C-alpha cells in the first residue's frame, strides 16, 4: 500500500471483477488508441522534459 | 504455341538446363505494372507512418526518463533518446518519399528498410502481420528495378527511361502475394475456424444485412463468414494467375478486402492488398489505359511509345549472332528468387526448431499468417512478490511499468517483466525479490484456466530460445465439447445474474475474495472432484457431481482440487447493490413521471426539487442518489444526440481529426530536430511550443 505499484490483498483476490463499464480482444487489429499517459511518474517526467503543459 | 506454354507463360524445355532457366528469369518485360505498384505502395506507406507507426504518439511512449520494462527481441537492443527517434522517423518519412516518387531509388529503399525493421525488432508487442508484409515488400523492392517508368530518376537519366525490366521482379511479388493467400487459407483449416467458433460475432454487422434475407444468423455465420473466407483465400490464391478467372477473382478480392476495410481496424493492410492485385494481369496495362485517351491527357500522362532495350536483361539475339551470355547479376537474381520463395515458404511452419516460444498458440505472432484465429479472454491477473530480507508477501499491480498487454500470453515476455521488475524494485523498498504470476486465459470460449504455473519463480526459471518451457502449462483440449452445453448455461440466466467457469489442475488451489457488493453468490461442480474451504470458521466441505454451495459474501474463501483429472466447476453470481440501486432509481423516475402527469397532487419532497429544477443553485447539496439519475439523464440524452447525426458532420470530423494527427506529428518532429541542431533553448520556449503543437486545428 505504498505508492501506485503496490496494491492490497483484498484488491489482489478479487477474481469476479468487471472488466468494462467487451474484451474479446483478438490480435492483429490496432494499438486502438493510446492509454499511454496513465503509466507512473509519466505527468512528472513529461513536466520535466517538456516543461510545463 | 503449347497450351501448357501458354497458360503458364514458359515451356518445359525452359527448364531442362541451368542457363536457360537464368534467361527464362531474365527475359524482357513491360515496367509499367511495376511502377504503378510502386507509387501505390509509397503513397500508403507515407500516409501509414504518421498513424499507426506510432509518429504523433511517439512523445509518450519513449519518454527519456521514464522507467519502462522494454520487450524486444534480442536484450543488446535498446531505444535511443527521443530526439534521435525523430530523427529516424524523418528518415523513414524521406525514404517513403523517395520511393513513392522514384528519386534516387536504391537510396530511398535503403533509407526506407534499415529504419523500419530497427523499429520492428525493437518492440514485440506491436507486431502483426500487415506490417512484417510491409517489412517484406520493402526488402523485396530494394533490388528490383522499379524506378524505370513514371519516375523522377528517368527524367534525371535516359538509360533508365522507359525501359524493359528482367521477368523475376514480377515473379518475386506474385509469389509473395501467393504465399500470403495460401499460407493464409491453410492456417484456416483449423477445428475452431471450420466450425464457427473463432469470429462468431462479427455476423451481426449490417454489412451481411442482405444474406440475412435469404439465411438465418446461425448460417449466415458459418457459410458466408468463416467458409468464404477460406474458399476466397484459396481461390484468389490460384484465379489470378490464369487469364479465364481473372476477372471473377477481381472482383471477390476487392469485395473482400473493401468489407476487411470496414469491419476492422487493420489499417492500410486492406488497401495495399487492392494495390496489388493488379498486379496479376498484363504488366503493360498502364500502358494501354494511357492510349485510351484523348491527346491533352496524353501530354500529361506518362510515355506511351514501346520501352527501349536495357542491360539488366537477357537478350535473345536473332540476327545470327550467339546468344547473349549471362553475366552475374541474372545468376544472382534467379538464385535470390529461388531462395527468397523457399524461406518464405519454409518460416511459417519454422515453429518446431524455436521451441522456445512456443504457447497454447504457436511461435510469436506476426510471421505466421493466422489472421483473426485465436480469440482469447482475460479474467483475472495475480502478480505475487516475497521479499528476500523480511520474507514480507506482497501484491503488485497487474498492468505495472508496461504499455502493452500481450505479455499475459508469451513465455519470454513473462520472463523480460520478471527481470525488469527485479532491477526496478529496489528502488521501492524492497530487496532481491521472488515473484510469482497467476494468470487466467480462455481462448475460442473454453474454460478459463492457468497458462503458467503459480508455483515457480519467474526470475530464477530456466529459459532458452531452442527448449520446450517447463512452466507453460497445456491447454486442455478434451473439455472442448463441453462448449456446446455451457451456451446452453449462459441461455437460461435473467438479465442480471452472470456465470463464469473455471477449470483447475489436480494439487494446485484457488484463493478468491468474494466483495460485499456480491450478495447472492453460489459455487457449482460440473465435473471432478473440489473442496470447499471457509476459512472465517476453518471449515471444508467435499463436493461431489451436480451439487452447489452459497458462498459467504466479503469474506476469503478456497476452491482445491482433489481429483487425479482435471476439476471444472463454475461461479455464478448477482451483484445485490446495482439491482438495489436501480430499483431505487426506478422509483424515483416513476415518482418524477406521476408529477408530471398531473398526478401526485401534493407537495414534492425538498429532495425531488433538484430533479425538477435539473441545476444545484441556492440550495443543500444532492443526495448520492439523485447525483446518479441527473448523470444517468444525461449520459443517455448525449449518447441519443450522438446517434441522431448526420453522415457529412461525422465525416468533416473525421477529416479534423486525422488533420489535427498529421499537424501534431509534423510540429513535434520539427521541434526536435531544431533541439538536436540549434541545441536546446530554456524551458519556457519548449513550453510554449509543445503548448503550440497540441493545439487543436478548429
Ligand atoms: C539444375 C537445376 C534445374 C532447375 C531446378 C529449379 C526449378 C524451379 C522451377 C520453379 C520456378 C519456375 C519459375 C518460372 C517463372 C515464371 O514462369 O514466371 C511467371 C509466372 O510468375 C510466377 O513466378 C508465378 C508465381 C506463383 C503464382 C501461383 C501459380 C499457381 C500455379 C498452379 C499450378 C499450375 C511467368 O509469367 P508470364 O509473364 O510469362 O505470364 C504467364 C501467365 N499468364 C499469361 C497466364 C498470366
Ligand atoms: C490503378 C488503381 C488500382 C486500385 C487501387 C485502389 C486502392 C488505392 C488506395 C489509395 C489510398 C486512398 C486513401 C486511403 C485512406 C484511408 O486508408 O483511410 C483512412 C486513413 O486515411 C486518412 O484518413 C487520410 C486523411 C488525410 C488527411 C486529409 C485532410 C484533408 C483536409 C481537407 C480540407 C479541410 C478543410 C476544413 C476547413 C474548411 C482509414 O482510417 P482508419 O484506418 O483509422 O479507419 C477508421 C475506421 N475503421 C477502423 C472502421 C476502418
Ligand atoms: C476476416 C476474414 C479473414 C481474415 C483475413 C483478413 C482480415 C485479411 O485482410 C486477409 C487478406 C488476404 C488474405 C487473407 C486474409 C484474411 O484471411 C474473413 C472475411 C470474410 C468476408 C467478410 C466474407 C465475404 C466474402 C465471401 C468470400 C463471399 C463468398 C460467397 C459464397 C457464396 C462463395
Ligand atoms: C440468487 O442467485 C440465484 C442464482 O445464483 C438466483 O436464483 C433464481 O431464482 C429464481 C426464483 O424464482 C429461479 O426462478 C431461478 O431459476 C433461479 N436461478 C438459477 C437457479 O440459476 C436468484 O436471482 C438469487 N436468489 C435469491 C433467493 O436471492
Ligand atoms: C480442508 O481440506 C483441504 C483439502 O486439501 C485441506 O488442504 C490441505 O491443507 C493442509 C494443511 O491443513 C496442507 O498441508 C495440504 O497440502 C492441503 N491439501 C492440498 C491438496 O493442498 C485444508 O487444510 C483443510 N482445512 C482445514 C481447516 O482442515
Ligand atoms: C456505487 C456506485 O454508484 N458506483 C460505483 C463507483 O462508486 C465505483 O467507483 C465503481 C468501481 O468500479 O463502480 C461503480
Ligand atoms: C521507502 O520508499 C519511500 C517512497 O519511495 C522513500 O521515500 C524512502 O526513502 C524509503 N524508505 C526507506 C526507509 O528506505
Ligand atoms: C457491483 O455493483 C456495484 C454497484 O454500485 C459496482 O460499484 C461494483 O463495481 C460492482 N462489482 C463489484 C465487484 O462490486
Amino acid at each position: 500500500s505504498k505508492g501506485a505499484a503496490f496494491v492490497s490483498k483484498q484488491e489482489g483476490s478479487e477474481v469476479v471483477k468487471r472488466p468494462r463499464r467487451p474484451r474479446r480482444e483478438v490480435c492483429e487489429l490496432n494499438p486502438d488508441c493510446d492509454e499511454l499517459a496513465d503509466h507512473i511518474g509519466f505527468q512528472e517526467a513529461y513536466r520535466r522534459f517538456y516543461g510545463p503543459v | 504455341d503449347s497450351r501448357i506454354g501458354k497458360l503458364l507463360g514458359f515451356e518445359w524445355t525452359d527448364l531442362s538446363s541451368w542457363r536457360r532457366l537464368v534467361t527464362l528469369l531474365n527475359r524482357p518485360t513491360d515496367p509499367a505494372s511495376l511502377a504503378v505498384f510502386r507509387f501505390l505502395f509509397g503513397f500508403l506507406m507515407v500516409l501509414d507512418i504518421p498513424q499507426e507507426r506510432g509518429l504523433s504518439s511517439l512523445d509518450r511512449k519513449y519518454l527519456d526518463g521514464l522507467d519502462v520494462c522494454r520487450f524486444p527481441l534480442l536484450d543488446a537492443l535498446r531505444p535511443l533518446p527521443l530526439d534521435w527517434m525523430y530523427l529516424v522517423y524523418t528518415i523513414m518519412f524521406l525514404g517513403a518519399l523517395g520511393m513513392m516518387l522514384g528519386l534516387c531509388y536504391r537510396i530511398s529503399c535503403v533509407l526506407f528498410l534499415l529504419p523500419y525493421w530497427y523499429v520492428f525488432l525493437l518492440d514485440k508487442t506491436s507486431w502483426n502481420n500487415h506490417s512484417y508484409l510491409y517489412g517484406l515488400l520493402a526488402f523485396q523492392l530494394t533490388f528490383m528495378d522499379a524506378n524505370h517508368y513514371w519516375s523522377v530518376d528517368g527524367l534525371l537519366n535516359a538509360h533508365r527511361r522507359n525501359a524493359h525490366v528482367p521477368l523475376w521482379n514480377y515473379a518475386v511479388l506474385r509469389g509473395q502475394i501467393f504465399i500470403v493467400y495460401f499460407i493464409a487459407g491453410v492456417k484456416k483449416l483449423d477445428a475452431d475456424w471450420v466450425e464457427g467458433y473463432s469470429m462468431e460475432y462479427l455476423s451481426r454487422h449490417w454489412l451481411f444485412s442482405p444474406f440475412k434475407l435469404l439465411l438465418s444468423e446461425e448460417l449466415t455465420s458459418l457459410l458466408v463468414v468463416h467458409w468464404g473466407g477460406l474458399l476466397l483465400d484459396l481461390s484468389a490464391g490460384f484465379l489470378l494467375f490464369f487469364d479465364v478467372s481473372r476477372s471473377i477473382g477481381l472482383f471477390f478480392v476487392s469485395y473482400f478486402h473493401c468489407m476487411n476495410s470496414q469491419l476492422f481496424s487493420i489499417g492500410m493492410f486492406s488497401y495495399v492488398m487492392l494495390a496489388s492485385s493488379p498486379l496479376f494481369c498484363s504488366p503493360e496495362w498502364p500502358r494501354k489505359l494511357v492510349s485510351y485517351c484523348p491527346r491533352r491527357l496524353q501530354q500529361l500522362l506518362p510515355l506511351k511509345a514501346a520501352p527501349q532495350p536495357s542491360v539488366s536483361c537477357v537478350y535473345k539475339r536473332s540476327r545470327g549472332k550467339s546468344g547473349q551470355k549471362p553475366g552475374l547479376r541474372h545468376q544472382l537474381g534467379a538464385a535470390f528468387t529461388l531462395l527468397y520463395l523457399l524461406e518464405q515458404l519454409f518460416l511459417p511452419y519454422s515453429h518446431f526448431l524455436t521451441q522456445g516460444y512456443n504457447n497454447w498458440t504457436n511461435g510469436l505472432y506476426g510471421y505466421s499468417w493466422d489472421m483473426m484465429v485465436h480469440s482469447r479472454s482475460h479474467q483475472h491477473v495475480k502478480i505475487t512478490y516475497r521479499d528476500g530480507r523480511t520474507g514480507e508477501l506482497g501484491y503488485l499491480n497487474p498492468g505495472v511499468f508496461t504499455q502493452s498487454r500481450r505479455w499475459k500470453d508469451h513465455a519470454d515476455m513473462l520472463k523480460q517483466y520478471a527481470t525488469c521488475l527485479s532491477r526496478l524494485l529496489p528502488k521501492y523498498n524492497v530487496t532481491e525479490p521472488q515473484i510469482y504470476f497467476d494468470i487466467w486465459v480462455s481462448i475460442n470460449d473454453r474454460f478459463q484456466q492457468r497458462i503458467f504455473d503459480p508455483r515457480v519463480d519467474i526470475v530464477q526459471a530456466a529459459w532458452s530460445p531452442f527448449q520446450r518451457t517447463s512452466w507453460v502449462q497445456p491447454l486442455l483440449m478434451d473439455l472442448s465439447p463441453w462448449r456446446a452445453k455451457l451456451q446452453e448455461i449462459k441461455s437460461s440466466l435473467d438479465n442480471h445474474t452472470e456465470v463464469v467457469f473455471i477449470a483447475d489442475f489436480p494439487g494446485l488451489h484457488l484463493e478468491n475474495f468474494v466483495s460485499e457488493d456480491l450478495g447472492n453468490t453460489s459455487i457449482q461442480l460440473l465435473q471432478g472432484e473440489v473442496t470447499v474451504e471457509l476459512v472465517a470458521e476453518q471449515k471444508n466441505q467435499t463436493l461431489r457431481e451436480g451439487e452447489k454451495m452459497q458462498l459467504p459474501a466479503g469474506e476469503y474463501h478456497k476452491v482445491y482440487t482433489t481429483s487425479p483429472s482435471p476439476s471444472c466447476y463454475m461461479y455464478v453470481y448477482v451483484n445485490t447493490t446495482e439491482l438495489a440501486l436501480e430499483q431505487d432509481l426506478a422509483y424515483l423516475q416513476e415518482l418524477k413521471e406521476k408529477v408530471e402527469n398531473g398526478s401526485e397532487t401534493g407537495p414534492l419532497p425538498p429532495e425531488l426539487q433538484p430533479l425538477l429544477e435539473g441545476e444545484v443553485k441556492g440550495g443543500p447539496e444532492p443526495t448520492p442518489l439523485v447525483q446518479t439519475f441527473l448523470r444517468r439523464q444525461q449520459r443517455l440524452q448525449e449518447i441519443e444526440r450522438r446517434r441522431n447525426t448526420p453522415f457529412h458532420e461525422r465525416f468533416f470530423r473525421f477529416l479534423l481529426r486525422k488533420l489535427y494527427v498529421f499537424r501534431r506529428s509534423f510540429l513535434m518532429t520539427c521541434i526536435s530536430l531544431r533541439n538536436l541542431i540549434l541545441g536546446r533553448p530554456s524551458l519556457e520556449q519548449l513550453a510554449q511550443e509543445v503548448t503550440y503543437a497540441n493545439l487543436r486545428p478548429f
